[PDB]
Parts: structure tokens; sequence; C-alpha cells
């Protein structure tokens, strides 16, 4: 203290998880699972409409509806495979109708 | 099928385990490649690009 003539310098010191998360999460929940993913009443009700228009007062076996659910979510998770795979090989990450119909197109299915 | 029965931990064969055991060979999946079958579900798969940073 007493250092008047050049003095001593020293001597002082809600959550949101992030997009693509959850969907992946979902994607590992529904590829280890096998439960059919549309709901039943509904799907049901669609085939009686399309049937309507085939021929009419017609009824359904329960096992035949359900051998219908079983195919049409088979032939669709398989399509979403395709899918992908097609948005995936034009640089992109979602899904467009443009690689729904190129897939069918590939398929041969017109 | 009894294989995947053991890895899955359990007695009876389910239907998944019947798609497990037919798809994870290659040449029984060429064989039933035109066949879905029921309550089998698919294999756990994740592409390389889907995958997160």
């Amino acid at each position: 203290t007493m250092q008047t003539a050049r003095k001593s310098t020293g001597g002082k010191a809600p959550h949101r998880y992030r997009p693509g998360t959850v969907a992946l999460r979902e994607i590992r929940r529904y590829q280890k699972s096998t439960e059919l993913l549309i709901r039943k009443l509904p799907f049901q009700r669609l085939v009686r409409e399309i049937a309507q228009d085939f021929k009419t007062d017609l009824r359904f076996q329960s096992s035949a509806v359900m051998a219908l659910q079983e195919a049409s979510e088979a032939y669709l998770v398989a399509l979403f495979e395709d899918t992908n795979l097609c948005a995936i090989h034009a640089k992109r990450v979602t899904i467009m109708p443009k690689d729904i119909q190129l897939a069918r197109r590939i398929r041969g299915e017109r | 099928a009894g294989n995947a029965a053991r890895d899955n931990k359990k007695t009876r064969i389910i239907p998944r385990h019947l798609q497990l055991a037919v798809r994870n060979d290659e040449e029984l999946n060429k064989l039933l490649g035109r066949v879905t079958i029921a309550q089998g579900g698919v294999l756990p798969n994740i592409q390389s690009v889907l995958l997160p940073k």
C-alpha cells in the first residue's frame, strides 16, 4: 500500500424432442410388433362398400375380412418400403406421391 | 422357428417366429417370396440415411 513509485502489478487477483426422434422410435415400436394397424370396423365397412358395387346382398365371414386386412396391410407396408427407397434415391427423406407412382410403375402395376 | 422361439424366450411358436425364421434364411425367403404370413410383421430395418447424427 505504501508503493508510490513503480507499484507491484502482481499480488492482485416444457420439453420437446427434436423432429425425427419420436418417428424413429415409433418405427422401432411397430417393426417389433405385428398387430394390425388399420382399425377393424372402418376397414370392414369399406370392404362392404366395395363389394356392393360388385354383387348385391352379400355376407362376409369374419375370417374373410381379417384375411383381406392381412393382405392389404402387408401390401401397403411393402409398398412404403419401396416408396422410402425411391425417396432416398432422389436425395430426399420425405416420401411423395411421385415415389409411390414410380414404385408401382417399376412393379408393372399400371 | 424353434431357434427364434428360444431367442424370444417363449415355449410355443407364434407366427412371428415363423416370419423371423423364414426371412432370416436366404433360401427359404426366395422359396416363400410371394407369400405373406398372417400376423408375421416385418424385419426390423432402418436405412442408413434415416439414422440420426
